DNA sequence: ATCGGATGTATATATCTGACACGTGCCTGGAGACTAGGGAGTAATCCCCTTGGCGGTTAAAACGCGGGGGACAGCGCGTACGTGCGTTTAAGCGGTGCTAGAGCTGTCTACGACCAATTGAGCGGCCTCGGCACCGGGATTCTCGAT
DNA sequence: ATCGAGAATCCCGGTGCCGAGGCCGCTCAATTGGTCGTAGACAGCTCTAGCACCGCTTAAACGCACGTACGCGCTGTCCCCCGCGTTTTAACCGCCAAGGGGATTACTCCCTAGTCTCCAGGCACGTGTCAGATATATACATCCGAT
């Protein structure tokens, strides 16, 4: 119903104005399933890394938040091993007016600098906040071992 | 030639008679119909046990009797004998029901 | 009081409003979105992000939500969108 | 050091910040909020307990809490509170 | 020697360990070979957890010993 | 099978009898409408809670226990019907 | 919702679900407490607190102060019809009374 | 006592004590219930019931009847001072009201 | 069928003990049942509250005594406390 | 020549002033002494926390304010502007405090 | 031992209470009735407060006891605990 | 000041019926014996804060006086309500018939209680800086006697 | 109808203080993970009582006509709270000082919940009978016009 039309305007607006360094598209014929690709930001130790995200839209959109999952493995303080994403927008700050482009750019920003207020995993949290070099080269070796 | 009482004697006779008695003072059928109407306003297709209707009638009668006692006291306070709607309003306002 | 067609449309639906209501935050959009949000969303304006439950309680019990002036303008300006909806 | 005493200070402060982003609350009003929350919680829990004991049950299911809220609160607040509670529990389960 | 670690899904991974090896290095090798975070793994052997500062010989792990892998996931 | 305007069933002599039991001697002409309004309000208040009780228990017939419990909640305990 | 996280964030509330659940279980209310009761109770409490606090803040802003004092709480509670009906029998410490003077007493 | 007879007989009461104990335990009033509370509660209940029954019987005898109907109970409750305060907010079915008329309404001389 | 309990026979016993002549009708018996149940609920609730107030997890006799003092008016409370103390003293030995 | 306000035009000013303030209106020491007297009448050798005395003052002041409001309402109902004791007992009896 | 402290509730205090309550003119006999009703109310509250204090085997009447007695009487108070 | 209807109320006697008191079968809840462990009583110790007091200083109470507005009593009126009677209306009582739904019974499946480890949310303690209390000055607006 | 003098109240700006919000360290309870005895959801059956209808009363409701008594307004009288100025008094703030008792911890012990087993107290049901409601016929208390 209305969710189909809303997602149609979403595809039209993202196609006419493609986001920089992030591009999404329909993984299959079913309209709710999506595949997106993101490139590692320049001001990050994620250089040379391309990441794929799968997106599921609930029946009521944007009246309920959508779901996103990491196809690949990325070493981030706010990301689980299996691919979960911990952002206050996805579960606490979701609003119908909010759109799909800015959640992707917010994920990119989080990849640029993580948020240590609500650590998904404490181990990586104090790896990040105890010393910079630790996190830097471990995230490096992670992005060469998996992304490349 | 006909014998008619002074206005205010048979009223006192009624006061004395009714206070001694204890039967219900409202007809059963109209009250039952009113209760059914008020109930069907909220939810449709209700069935009422007889005890429920009797209890509701008892509660309504007791409440009205108490309110009338308080209204009479207010009216006598205002140096009158007749009860008036403003007296009922004042009694309810003091009791805190209307708020 | 906007003659423009595009600005009139609902910020969420992207078509012409049906029986609109005006929020205390001076935001205008169609009622079904408000019903859906109050049942499921955070009961706050998506942009303003400040609770409006107290205003909704005051306006709802007397059905003050309906706005006649914004009602008349939308069909007198754009009848066919109302008819198709 | 004195013993710990639990209170609803942090949560009420968070809700206040959510509503008004730049307004603080005094200590006395803070205690008044704490007492009001305790009083309403006691009222709802007691009503739910009596209502669940009336039907020869043993568990205080969310149905009992919903009915207790619908009984205690006035006309509009009851409707809004029921809507909020149902939305919260539906979000929680899924 | 060589040991086996059985995950929660029943998968068994072979590990090349020595009694004098350090726990952190072994966990890093497990992370490299599998992707599971080093310290997020919980190793169960005869109902006793394994400490980072302890050695393999302290808990008496022999050859062809089977350990249990536990995942500790928080958040979401 | 709906019902209409049955508040007229509380006749003028009935309200007069209730007032006489109360202990009044002279009754003004406008008391009856006020009494009818007050009675309707009180009945609505009690019936709402009784219907809530009977609806929670997944039933379809209000009983004496529901009305007694509603009265007890409202602050007017009633004896002579169980509970 | 996805499991393996704090209960208060799964429901999107700010009031503590776990504390309410413990209070219900050990509060001598019933032998067993369902798993859906504390979430509902916490949501209701949060809604009521937000409703009080919004009006309190509005009154404080109207009174030129930026800190809520019990007088603002008295004003907010008594000015609203529904909340006044709910808190009919409750006295707020140091709140005064609403400004109201009878029409007959006013000078002619 | 001898600890050989029934609990109600042992305590010298007429109201049951075991039933009161079960009601206290299953009533969700406390996690634990002492072994002396039900006896005290039964004693208080019996005393109050005895007083009201005595007053109702006196009122019935003064009316020349051999059965306590609710009217006699209502008269006994209202006429007494402390019992009226205890049950101020209680409605007795078919209880009527106390007879009184304000002095002003009485006929003039 | 199912069994429903009541305080009917005990009230009748007390009536025979006080007035050995007067009988009691059905509706008066129901009224007495309701009164006994109401008083029991009031006293039990007050005792449970007092027990919870001092972080106590049990209901001893002194909680019942304090609840009786709180609830009933003066003379009735004094007589009830005397009767309860007598019953407890006689029962314990 | 001297300027004097008409009778009753400064009482309204007092009403407007006192309904705006929130502080207590009874002096602390006399009320504390009265509370101590009543308590020592009940049970001797007692000590009071200051918060208890403050709570007692708040409760007593609120109760008296409500009672005087209802008394003024009754006095107005009797077609007067002066409150008399009979108004106080009428209001108290209607509220159910003495019956 | 103390006696005759009810006079501490002076005439201006009752006058101020009436002025807050919304009273324009006060008769001369109000004060005695006000003192009587205040004494009755205070006695009623203090009885329950002292009973609560004596039950817990204490000797000081904390504010918690007073607020609890007020809640029992039907005059719930917020601010001092509970 | 009573007198004589005239009405209504209370009192004495037969009567007959349905509700109350009592006996019966029995079964489910109450009672008796044994165990275990946690909740409560009790001893010893800390330091919080509550009672007591003293000096000043000043806001609040006590007192008295002129008087003006309000409480209270008396009188007139005309309109609304009580009282009674003939007439129309539907409550009440009995008897019948239909069935929706309360109440009980048997299965078993999923929701909730208990138990152990563990660690992060929340609580106690400290600190500092800005909002509010307060003071002094001026501008604004009710108020009343005199026109 | 108003002009004007006098007094209370609001606006504004500057100065100072303390408590409210944020930060840091830490002890305990909330979360996860698993297991297990049972609460009640559901389907099926039973039969009670609620709903609907009909007929015949006969008590209660209705509308009308008349009289009268009382609610209300007007007038007057007087007296008692009110507003204001002066004097007496203790409330209140700040300070110091002691020790009573609330609050805490550790130890022990005994009170009670749980379990099993057995048995009689109280309940559903059925039956006999007299307490009281009803009808009929007098004795008396009380009301009302008028002496
Ligand atoms: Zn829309
Ligand atoms: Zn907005």
């Amino acid at each position: 119903h209305m969710a189909l039309k809303r997602i149609n305007k979403e595809l039209s607006d993202l196609a006419r104005d493609p986001p920089a360094q992030i591009s999404a598209g329909p993984v299959g014929d079913d309209m709710f399933h999506w595949q997106a690709t993101i490139m590692g930001p320049n001001d990050s130790p994620y250089q040379g890394g391309v990441f794929f995200l799968t997106i599921h839209f609930p029946t009521d959109y944007p009246f309920k938040p959508p779901k996103v999952a990491f196809t690949t493995r990325i070493y981030h303080p706010n990301i689980n091993s299996n691919g979960s994403i911990c952002l206050d927008i996805l579960r606490s700050q979701w609003s119908p007016a909010l759109t799909i482009s800015k959640v992707l750019l917010s994920i990119a920003s989080l990849l640029d600098d993580p948020n240590p207020d609500d650590p998904k995993v404490p181990e990586i949290a104090r790896i990040y906040k105890t010393d910079r070099d630790k996190y830097n080269r471990i995230s490096r070796e992670w992005t060469q071992k998996y992304a490349m | 030639k006909p014998h008619r009482y002074r206005p205010g004697t048979v009223a006192l006779r009624e006061i004395r008679r009714y206070q001694k008695s204890t039967e219900l003072l409202i007809r059963k059928l109209p009250f039952q119909r009113l209760v059914r109407e008020i109930a069907q306003d909220f939810k449709t297709d209700l069935r009422f046990q007889s005890s429920a209707v009797m209890a509701l009638q008892e509660a309504c009668e007791a409440y009205l009797v108490g309110l009338f006692e308080d209204t009479n006291l207010c009216a006598i306070h205002a140096k009158r004998v007749t009860i008036m709607p403003k007296d009922i309003q004042l009694a309810r306002r003091i009791r805190g029901e209307r708020a | 009081a906007i003659p423009s067609l595009s600005e009139c449309q609902c910020g969420i639906c992207m078509e012409i409003l049906v029986e609109p209501v005006t929020l205390p935050c001076n935001h205008t959009l169609c009622k079904p979105c408000f019903q859906s949000t109050v049942e499921k969303a955070s009961l706050c304006c998506p942009f303003c992000r400040r609770r409006v439950s107290s205003w909704t309680r005051y306006h709802t019990r007397r059905n003050s939500l309906v706005n006649v002036e914004l009602w008349t303008i939308i069909q007198k300006h754009y009848p066919r969108e109302c008819k198709l909806r | 050091k004195r013993s710990r005493k639990e209170s609803y200070s942090i949560y009420v402060y968070k809700v206040l910040k959510q509503v008004h982003p730049d307004t603080g609350i005094s200590s006395k009003a803070m205690g008044i909020m704490n007492s009001f929350v305790n009083d309403i919680f006691e009222r709802i829990a007691g009503e739910a307990s009596r209502l669940a004991h009336y039907n020869k049950r043993s568990t205080i299911t969310s149905r009992e809490i919903q009915t207790a809220v619908r009984l205690l609160l006035p006309g509009e607040l009851a409707k809004h509170a029921v809507s909020e509670g149902t939305k919260a529990v539906t979000k929680y389960t899924s | 020697m060589q040991i086996f670690v059985k995950t929660l899904t029943g998968k068994t991974i072979t590990l090349e360990v020595e009694p004098s090896d350090t726990i952190e290095n072994v966990k890093a090798k497990i992370q490299d070979k599998e992707g599971i975070p080093p310290d997020q793994q919980r190793l169960i052997f005869a109902g006793k957890q394994l400490e980072d500062g302890r050695t393999l010989s302290d808990y008496n792990i022999q050859k062809e010993s089977t350990l249990h892998l536990v995942l500790r996931l928080r958040g979401g | 099978k709906v019902l209409r305007d049955n508040i007229q069933g509380i006749t003028k002599p009935a309200i007069r009898r209730l007032a006489r039991r109360g202990g009044v001697k002279r009754i003004s002409g406008l008391i009856y409408e006020e009494t009818r309004g007050v009675l309707k309000v009180f009945l609505e208040n009690v019936i709402r809670d009784a219907v809530t009780y009977t609806e929670h228990a997944k039933r379809k017939t209000v009983t004496a226990m529901d009305v007694v419990y509603a009265l007890k909640r409202q602050g007017r305990t009633l004896y002579g019907f169980g509970g | 919702s996805a499991k393996a996280c704090t209960r208060s964030s799964r429901a999107g509330l700010q009031f503590p679900v776990g504390r309410v659940h413990r209070l219900l279980r050990k509060g001598n209310y019933s032998e067993r407490v369902g798993a859906g009761a504390p979430v509902y109770l916490a949501a209701v409490l949060e809604y009521l607190t937000a409703e009080i606090l919004e009006l309190a803040g509005n009154a404080a802003r109207d009174n030129k102060k930026t800190r809520i004092i019990p007088r603002h709480l008295q004003l907010a509670i008594r000015n609203d019809e529904e909340l006044n009906k709910l808190l009919g029998r409750v006295t707020i410490a140091q709140g005064g009374v609403l400004p109201n003077i009878q029409a007959v007493l006013l000078p002619k």
